[PDB]
């Protein structure tokens, strides 16, 4: 976007009120509605589809494969594309390196359950088009892909599992699917202006702020990556550490009922 | 990088369709007349109709298959343009879209067609294999380039030979060229592509909801022709009458029964074209073996 | 008590005045006698529609009036532009409609007046009194060959706005009338836009001179006191904008009136962004609009 | 393949191989390289692990775009000889560059300007018998000192310290913190990880403005 | 890239190397008793194997010229070069594997992959009496 | 040598259609208002495209402009996903999709009254999502709807279907099974005529067939443009019933 | 579920996972069904209202009479309806010309012959369309009928559906059936589908099996040898599961190709494999593993243990598969194989001869007896059969059944009632077909 200076102090003014003011007049703590949608593309092992306020727009997919777990390192694969740009820029392969992170195979993922055999397993492919956005976009793009492997089935073993003596070839039916049993991770967006500090900034929120973070919530707590970020660059301020520390709970108090609101069937 | 034409100029030609005339001397439904000559090399030829020029060249060389067919030898046609045939062009665009428009024919025209066995190319599975190429060359345009690149390539093909072979394992020999013959290739079909050209006298309506028919149709666009027609179409065909590619990538608007009537009238061109190409490739042979008689006879 | 709105919905895409309603490659009639405008192409008789879009008789001239489409710039109308570019004596401003509009270098009201007169040292301060982006009182002059019209400030009224936030609508809604700028209890104003784009401020004296210095604008400033009673009570009249716009409510001034009084049950200012309360306050005033007038 | 280098005949392979507190230090060196305007040479080597690495300024170089209040910044990192990281990898990291300088440079100083950064991984040792974590701090350094060069309103030297996986940078010596980056590490070990990397921020500020008064 | 066009052209020319230089005299692996591995090396002399080299050239602070310091820079690189050992295995398990056709089959032939050492390494051979130096 | 069955002898295809019978055809107007004033998605069997469509406005660079009429980009994206197999690479400078890409330009380039757009940009982006064969012309019925979703100055219905022949007998409406399996051939339609937008063969045909295989495919087009309209106007008739 | 068009006319999906090369392939398709079924009989008078042409304009033709074979009453006029385990089991009964004239084939039964074999597939292929004024065949798309279609349930095999889509598609046709009285005969071999109809479940439906239903012909005598079927001294061992084959195909573990078994030594024989050179021996009755000559199989090496001179993992087999081609250079010792897996019976109909050991004069009862083949190369085949007194100087047409474990010779059937041993006519007609000469009657469908 391109905005106003005139607007730029009142909305640097009126957000860093001590009695703090949303531009749309939120709570601090709150975010913004949003639909949900998912298990649409049934070619796939598991689809989502989520729709924001702002209309901004992304659907990820999920297809699955059989694979041998130990010639392979990565058992689980990010891979994402955002409608309007090349593959050369750069908020593209931030936000894509950084989900491969955030799904490392044992840092919140439980690959055990990804395991076929003792020799094979699964690798996904998670596979993201984002339609459009108007906002930094990623803690959005979490949010489907926790849904998507809430819908996501597999079909199921019938042989048996260790081929390092029989070396058997692992056999499948051809109806019987069952759901990945999984604990995914979800991310936050957030925003330091003056002294306060913003759940789910919009896109002018997300313009006038000093600085942002991006927290990394798994298993009903805080976890790594987290990386404090840039919106813009022509208001980039520092900050007292104490208010990175008062964000951490800020949101961790209001996490899980976002969650469980998700957690929600 | 444009070319800049009159809007009178461009009346001009749209009135002598109006009044059935053409500016080349042709008729309407008739086509150049096409100079074949080879180079000295086996795959060596040059090719000529009027004031197009084009120059194409068949190789092959050692190499393993893919993966994915481990059975078949490798093949692949590059039709580079250089500025040279025209200052339109960019220094070798590959993704220039008339330039994917000479692509994907001369892609569909062969490769996915097949007038060449690749599982002929099949050395040794797996192993070693061909890798035949094809680097097309424009020389000088006016027009009829995809038609150009189309018989010179499989002018081409029709003489390249390959030299001879023998396998041990890992011990594959290649035989001194002299001692040992080349061998030739094997085409399945030969395809003829065909240009055609079109041109609304009318606006668009008369040609939408104007039921009359009235759009002008003709082969072989010259230069000046070819930048005013209103739609592109290709068709291309063999000996035995099947229908290789159709192409009509949008343009103007076109009636189905007029391209069916147009389709026939190809057949009967690129017959008699077809046998040209081949006594005068069996009668170069022959003047190779006449002279090969004018060589063991002098030596 | 909440922070998000998550409601759950899985296995699916999606959930799943009598006119003419004609459509693009569609006769109308043959009739010669009619006249072809708008949304009409033909041939000699045949009268074909090219849009989605409802036929218009008028008296011997027809035309076809889409419904969907960009804003329609036409002269003499009140609405908001954010600047786009700078050119030689020229600058180039959205109207969100097809193109920009175009606004000469002297169309503006100078600091100090006519008295200012001419300058050619003023091409080197066009960056000086605009720049991107900004938010603009702005008068529909005249137009092009095509259909791309322009602007100009003739007035104190028009001109670059401060003290305030801008939303932004459908141009479908806003209805016409002979006033646009309108001020609301609570010291406050809306300029609302033909095109689509409404700014909020606070009322100023100029304001107040509607219904009983000079040198400031070209500023970034505001007025420095602004109280949060006045910042809240922005947000109330904001979101109540969004809740026409998602009911699809033609904007009457006292509907606003009317959706802000019928506001006043909810304190909680954050939670006027609810689907389904947007609705019930716009199923309100739909009832509402069931006794008066 | 690509045509546009030489890279050998395609059935070629590399070759293979298989089986058969502790101190940090530094050796900082400006002014060698005549294309730019700012230069900056780096060293480090710590227990099992050696680094060298190369910071690249050219400025203020025009902007053919358009206008702008004040200057904008570019950052490169490539790959060297040995180590090879990843592409997206790298990237991620030159966004989490340019949000720290976007706290130190006066770009209001610099309108219309453009700022390149090019740096070079060029050879690290890994002897040990989160790769790219572990050298973060160093490119920031690495910047200043070369930012310092070319002469340029800075605010402050800016340092960023590390502990064990997890990246803090700073300035005010240590009394505001400018640039986060964690990786996995403990659970609220947040507090140890302000006091590690806070002293090799005060050590290598101190080591920087050496490198630059003292010549 | 014009510059590692140049270079190996007048390598060429040099005729600094010849293919000598590049023959590979692997070892074999002997799986030997309790569980312990020799590389059996035949020395002084089925497949063969070659070498094929890399260089990369980064130039910083350019003032001109270039080709030269291009040149001799590689020449020195060029003595400092060990041949690293390499060997195949005792006996690969990678062997010949079979692909089926529409009625007929093939063969894949045994894929032997060539190991170097983690230790072992012999020089060099140059045509030294060939080692130019650059002047412009 | 199939171990399946292509059509029976009892007039029967895979999910036992007949040679002159369609999938399930599905659109929408006006998918996404908060992203363009175009925007539509088909669901033609399981060929799902989301189509959009921004525009009539001011370009990125002076340079990309006309004094006369509008520029038409078309995008498209396939996904990875779009398959039962995964590709592995992807597509966006693809010289099979450069093709398409190329083609419906040419194939739009003449129901668009440019004129009347001049100096501005039509963009026009393509989302395939799941893919199931008779690629092109699922298209091509897309972008009917995308134009006429923000009502852009038009002449008239284009439609577009591939159809296949299977050895003597014509297949309307073919799948990816069907499509590997013997020749096909897809028409771009222009409204009622027998005028025709796209014509694109890869297959080998004999010709002898091709005058009654192309006599085919308008009885299929003609009852696609009918199906857009209804759809279109059954939605027509819920905007002003509502908005009044 | 489903969904449903404006034609009537209803959609869903059916979908499931491509098990090939070992990979997870869901594979989805949507399906329709029709309301436009024909039952495609005589006497029917409805859908000959519905029949529309095809594409080459042609309303095709209702071919099952109003007159079966009509049998005593409870059955009185019926039609016949099948298990692909009959056909699978009988495939051969069906040829009969003396019997079996009117047969619905359901789309399912067809499927699963695909399913099984092709060139059986080929067979009941032949006979539908070369039905006649005697025989009819059709095949009703049951699946792809609207009124006879069913789904998966929940917690249900694909195996439960099959034998409940069959018992629904015998159940609509009685009711299209009833207003001219002519039933429908659904036929099985299977203890557990010949349970669920004890009790009558839902359809007063007629379930019997073959020989239940064998067992009412007025002529039943002749085809009862045709109905298809200790005796230890040890155990033979088992061919590998699929798993184990796929699993030793791609290592190079499994082997397969022809092999030749002789006639002057009928215990040893050799392969020719494409890896090796040499004619690999495979030595052993029970090596040998009941495979017959001629067939596809799928061989193992022997351990040098049992090497001739004229372990658990794969890891030491290859290693020792090398030193098979060291002893092929070798010619002094050289490997033995045996077979672990057939890829392909090169089984078909044949002709031979019986033991005059294996009758009894005195009986007349059923009996065992061995036929003595024409194929020198292949053994004998116990026939438990009644009319061994007639056929003994007389030429037959078998059919091999199958080989359980226990049988040293296997289980087969007659099929074909020849004539006498060296008459001409008959020593004339095995000369053709033993030598593979066609020689039937050019049929209805060659006529046209």
């Amino acid at each position: 976007m391109s905005l106003s200076v005139a607007e730029k102090s009142y909305l640097y003014d009126s957000l860093a009120s001590t009695p703090s003011i949303r531009p749309d007049g939120r709570l601090p703590h709150q975010f913004r509605p949003i639909e949900i949608f998912t298990d649409f593309l049934p070619s796939s092992n598991g689809s989502s589809r989520i729709i924001a306020s702002d209309g901004s727009e992304c659907i990820v997919s999920i297809k699955s494969k059989v694979v041998d777990h130990h010639v392979e390192n990565e058992l689980l694969q990010v891979d994402v594309d955002i409608a309007g740009q090349r593959d050369d820029a750069l908020v593209v392969e931030t936000i894509t390196s950084l989900l491969n992170k955030v799904l490392k195979s044992g840092s919140g993922v439980d690959s055990s359950k990804l395991q076929l055999t003792k020799k094979y397993s699964f690798k996904i492919f998670v596979d993201v088009l984002v339609i459009s956005s108007h906002s930094h976009p990623v803690s959005l793009i979490s949010f489907a892909i926790y849904s998507a492997l809430n819908s996501t089935y597999l079909p199921k073993l019938i042989s048996a599992f260790d081929d390092l003596e029989v070396e058997e070839l692992p056999t499948f039916h051809d109806y019987d699917m069952v759901k990945l049993d999984i604990n995914p991770p979800l991310v936050f967006i957030l925003a330091v202006v003056g002294n306060n500090m913003l759940l789910d900034p919009a896109a002018n929120e997300s313009e006038v702020a000093n600085n942002g973070l991006i927290i990394s919530w798994s298993n009903g707590k805080i976890t790594s990556p987290i990386r404090s970020v840039a919106l813009n660059d022509s208001n980039v301020k520092s900050f007292k550490p104490h208010l990175l520390k008062q964000g951490l709970a800020m949101v961790e108090k209001y996490a899980p009922d976002v969650v469980r609101s998700l957690e929600n069937l | 990088k444009d070319i800049e034409i009159s809007a009178s100029e461009s009346k001009f030609i749209l009135e002598a369709l109006r009044q059935n005339y053409r500016l080349d001397g042709r008729s309407f439904d008739q086509f150049r007349d096409v100079e074949i000559t080879f180079g000295k090399e086996f795959g060596d030829v040059s090719v000529k109709m009027g004031n197009t020029k084009v120059h194409c060249r068949i190789s092959c060389q050692i190499a393993q298959p893919y993966e994915d067919r481990p059975f078949e030898g490798l093949f692949v046609i590059s039709t580079e343009i250089s500025p040279m045939a025209g200052s339109q062009f960019e220094n070798g665009n590959i993704t220039g879209e008339d330039e994917v428009l000479c692509s994907r024919i001369i892609e569909k025209s062969v490769r996915r067609s097949g007038a060449l066995d690749v599982e002929g190319l099949c050395i040794v599975a797996g192993s070693k294999c061909w890798a035949v190429r094809a680097d097309v060359h424009f020389l000088d345009c006016d027009g009829g380039f995809i038609d150009a690149s189309c018989i010179a390539v499989m002018a081409g093909l029709m003489h390249f030979k390959k030299p001879d072979i023998t396998v041990h394992g890992e011990q594959i020999i290649v035989h001194p060229v002299n001692e040992r013959e080349p061998v030739p290739l094997g085409i399945l079909h030969i395809p003829i592509c065909v240009t055609f050209s079109f041109f609304n006298p009318q606006d668009t309506e008369e040609n939408i909801k104007g039921e009359t028919n009235s759009e002008i149709s003709i082969i072989d666009a010259t230069l000046k022709e070819e930048l005013l027609r209103d739609g592109v179409l290709t068709v291309t065909l063999n000996k035995n009458r099947e229908v290789v590619q159709v192409s009509k990538a949008g343009g103007l608007p076109m009636d189905a029964l007029t391209l069916m009537k147009c389709c026939h009238e190809a057949y009967s061109i690129i017959e008699k074209i077809t046998d040209q190409i081949l006594q005068l490739l069996k009668e170069d042979s022959e003047k190779r073996n006449k002279y090969a008689a004018m060589l063991t006879s002098e030596n | 008590s909440e922070v998000i709105t998550i409601t759950k919905r899985n296995g699916a895409f999606q959930n799943s005045s009598d006119s003419q309603i004609v459509t693009p490659g569609e006769l109308v009639t043959d009739d010669p006698i009619w006249m072809r405008g708008h949304g009409t192409y033909f041939l000699d008789n045949m009268t074909y529609s090219s849009v989605a879009g409802t036929v218009s008789r008028v008296n011997r001239l027809l035309s076809v009036i889409p419904l969907k489409g960009r804003y329609a710039p036409e002269t003499g109308d009140h609405v908001v532009g954010r600047i786009a570019e700078v050119g030689n004596k020229r600058w180039k401003v959205d109207i969100g409609g097809k193109q920009h509009a175009v606004l000469m270098l002297g169309s503006v009201n100078l600091p100090g007046g006519i008295l200012r007169r001419k300058s050619e040292s003023d091409e080197l301060q066009m960056r000086s009194f605009l720049k991107e982006g900004d938010l603009l009182n702005a008068e529909v002059q005249s137009l092009f060959q095509d259909g791309s019209a322009s602007l100009h400030t003739r007035s104190l009224k028009y001109g670059k706005l401060r003290n305030g936030m801008f939303c932004q609508v459908p141009s479908s809604l806003i209805v016409r009338a002979k006033n646009h700028t309108h001020n609301l209890p609570g010291n406050i104003t809306v300029v609302l836009g033909v095109n689509g784009y409404i700014w909020l401020r606070k009322t100023s004296q100029m304001d107040l001179a509607r219904d009983t210095s000079s040198w400031q604008i070209y500023s970034d400033e505001n007025d420095p006191s602004i109280s949060n009673n006045i910042r809240q009570a922005i947000c109330r009249y904001a979101n109540v904008i969004k809740a026409l716009a998602f009911c699809e409510i033609g904007i009457t001034q006292q509907r606003i009136v009317s959706a802000y009084e019928a506001s006043m049950v909810y304190s909680n200012v954050g939670e006027l962004i609810e689907k389904n309360v947007m609705e019930s306050i716009g199923s309100d005033i739909l009832t509402a609009e069931k006794m008066r007038g | 393949q690509d045509r546009r280098r030489l890279l050998g005949p395609a059935a070629a392979k590399p070759m293979a191989f298989s089986n058969t507190e502790s101190e940090q230090e530094l050796s900082l060196h400006t002014g060698f390289i005549e294309n730019c305007n700012g230069s900056a040479l780096v060293e480090a080597r710590s227990l099992g692990h050696q680094t060298s690495l190369i910071t690249a300024v050219y400025g203020p170089r025009s902007i053919r775009g358009s206008f702008t209040s004040q200057g904008t910044i570019s950052i490169q990192l490539k790959n060297g000889l040995l180590e090879k990281y990843n592409t997206n990898e790298l990237k991620e990291v030159s966004s989490f560059l340019m949000g720290i300088f976007n706290s130190v440079v006066n770009l209001s100083r610099y309108p219309k300007s453009g700022i390149d950064i090019f740096v070079y991984l060029t050879y690290d040792k890994d002897l040990t018998n989160s790769q790219i974590s572990s050298l973060i701090p160093h490119c920031i350094t690495s910047i200043t000192l070369a930012l310092a060069d070319a002469g340029i309103e800075l605010v402050d030297m800016a340092g960023a310290g590390e502990a064990n996986g997890t990246v803090v940078s700073f300035i005010k010596n240590g009394e505001e913190i400018v640039g986060f980056w964690k990786d996995d590490g403990d659970d609220e070990d947040l507090l140890e990880c302000l006091d590690r990397c806070k002293e090799q921020y005060n050590r290598y500020r101190d080591l920087m403005i050496s490198c630059l008064m003292n010549q | 890239m014009t510059i590692s066009q140049k270079l190996h052209d007048s390598i060429l020319h040099s005729r600094i190397l010849p293919k000598k230089a590049l023959k590979v005299k692997a070892g074999v692996r002997s799986a030997n008793e309790d569980g312990t591995f020799s590389v059996l090396y035949p020395d002084e002399l089925k497949r063969k194997w070659s070498y094929v080299l890399y260089a990369k050239i980064v130039v910083l602070s350019r003032t001109g010229p270039v080709f030269d310091l291009c040149w001799n820079s590689l020449m020195y690189a060029l003595q400092s070069v060990k041949l690293p050992r390499a060997f195949i295995d005792e006996r690969a398990s990678d062997l010949r594997m079979t692909i089926r056709t529409r009625g007929r089959s093939a063969t894949i032939r045994e894929t032997y992959e060539i190991i170097c050492d983690q230790t072992k390494s012999v020089p060099l051979m140059i045509n030294a009496k060939n080692i130019a130096f650059a002047s412009n | 040598m199939s171990r399946l069955e292509i059509y029976s002898p009892e007039g029967l295809r895979l999910d036992g259609r007949r040679w002159n019978e369609l999938r399930r055809f599905e659109s929408s107007i006006n998918t996404h208002p908060h992203a363009a004033d175009g925007s539509s998605y088909m669901e033609q069997g399981n060929n799902k495209i989301i189509t959009l469509v921004k525009g009539p406005k001011e370009p990125r660079l002076k340079s990309q402009m006309d004094t006369s009429k509008a520029l038409l980009n078309v995008s498209v994206n396939i996904t990875k996903f779009s398959k039962f197999e995964r590709s592995k690479s992807s597509h966006k400078n693809e010289r099979r999709v450069l093709e398409i890409q190329t083609s419906l330009v040419r194939m739009f380039e003449k129901n668009v009254m440019l004129n009347i757009y001049p100096r501005t940009v039509i963009d026009i982006e393509i989302h395939v999502l799941e893919q199931d064969g008779g690629i092109m012309g699922s298209l091509i019925n897309g972008i009917t709807l995308a134009l006429i979703d923000a009502g852009i100055s038009m002449f008239d219905y284009i439609s577009g279907i591939s159809v296949g022949l299977y050895d003597t007998t014509p297949l309307l409406d073919t799948n990816s099974l069907e499509e590997n399996a013997m020749s096909t051939v897809t028409l771009g339609v222009v409204g009622k005529s027998e005028k025709l937008s796209l014509l694109l063969v890869e297959d080998k045909i004999p010709l002898d067939r091709l005058e009654n295989v192309l006599a085919i495919g308008i009885a299929g087009a003609h009852r696609v443009r009918d199906l857009m309209d209804e759809e279109l106007r059954k939605h027509a008739q819920k905007r002003v019933s509502n908005a009044s | 579920r489903r969904k449903r068009l404006a034609d009537g006319l209803s959609v869903t999906q059916k979908v499931f996972v491509r098990s090939r090369n070992g990979g997870a392939t869901k594979i989805v398709r949507e399906h329709y069904l029709r309301s436009d079924i024909p039952c495609l009989s005589r006497s029917c008078t409805k859908c000959p209202q519905i029949v529309v042409p095809d594409a080459q304009n042609e309303l095709p033709k209702f071919i099952l009479s109003d007159s079966p074979l009509e049998l005593s009453a409870p059955i009185g006029k019926h039609y016949v309806v099948l298990d692909t385990n009959v056909v699978l089991q009988a495939i051969d009964l069906l040829e009969n010309p003396n019997c079996f004239f009117d047969v619905i084939v359901p789309q399912i039964v067809l499927d699963e012959v695909r399913n099984k074999s092709y060139p059986v597939y080929t067979r009941l292929r032949t006979l539908c369309r070369d039905s006649d004024d005697h025989k009819r065949f059709i095949v009703f798309h049951n699946e792809f009928s609207e009124h006879t279609f069913v789904e998966r349930l929940p917690n249900e095999t694909i195996n439960d559906r099959n034998d409940r889509a069959i018992r629904k598609t015998c159940q609509w046709y009685s009711e299209h059936l009833k207003p001219y009285d002519i039933n429908v005969v659904l036929v099985t071999n299977d203890r557990l589908n010949r349970e669920a109809a004890t009790k009558e479940v839902e359809s007063n439906i007629i379930t019997k099996s073959l020989v239940q239903y064998i067992e009412l012909l007025p002529n039943a005598d002749d085809i009862r040898d045709s109905i298809p079927q200790t005796f230890s001294d040890f155990t033979f061992p088992e061919y590998y599961s699929t798993a184990r084959v796929m699993g030793g195909l791609k290592n190079g573990v499994l082997y397969q190709g022809n092999i030749q078994i002789s006639e002057y030594n009928f215990l040893e024989g050799s392969v020719s494999l494409p890896r090796f050179s040499k004619p690999v021996l495979i030595v052993g009755q029970k090596n040998l593993n009941r495979a017959f000559n001629g067939d596809q199989v799928i061989v193992e090496l022997l351990p040098q243990s049992e090497w001739k001179a004229p372990v658990i993992s794969d890891k030491q087999r290859r290693l020792l598969a090398k030193d098979a081609m060291i002893a092929q250079r070798s010619k002094k010792i050289q490997p033995t194989a045996k077979v672990v897996y057939i890829q392909r019976r090169s089984w078909r109909q044949y002709v031979g001869q019986l033991a005059p050991s294996s009758v009894d004069p005195q009986s007349s009862s059923t009996q065992n007896v061995f036929v003595i083949l024409m194929d020198k190369c292949l053994p004998k085949v116990r026939i438990r059969t009644r009319r061994a007194a007639e056929l003994l100087d007389k030429r037959i047409v078998i059919s091999i059944d199958s080989w359980p474990t226990t049988h040293k010779y296997p289980l087969g059937h007659f099929v074909r009632d020849l004539g006498t041993i060296e008459s001409a006519q008959a020593e004339t007609e095995a000369l053709l077909l033993e030598h593979d000469v066609e020689y039937r009657p050019f049929s209805k469908k060659v006529l046209e």
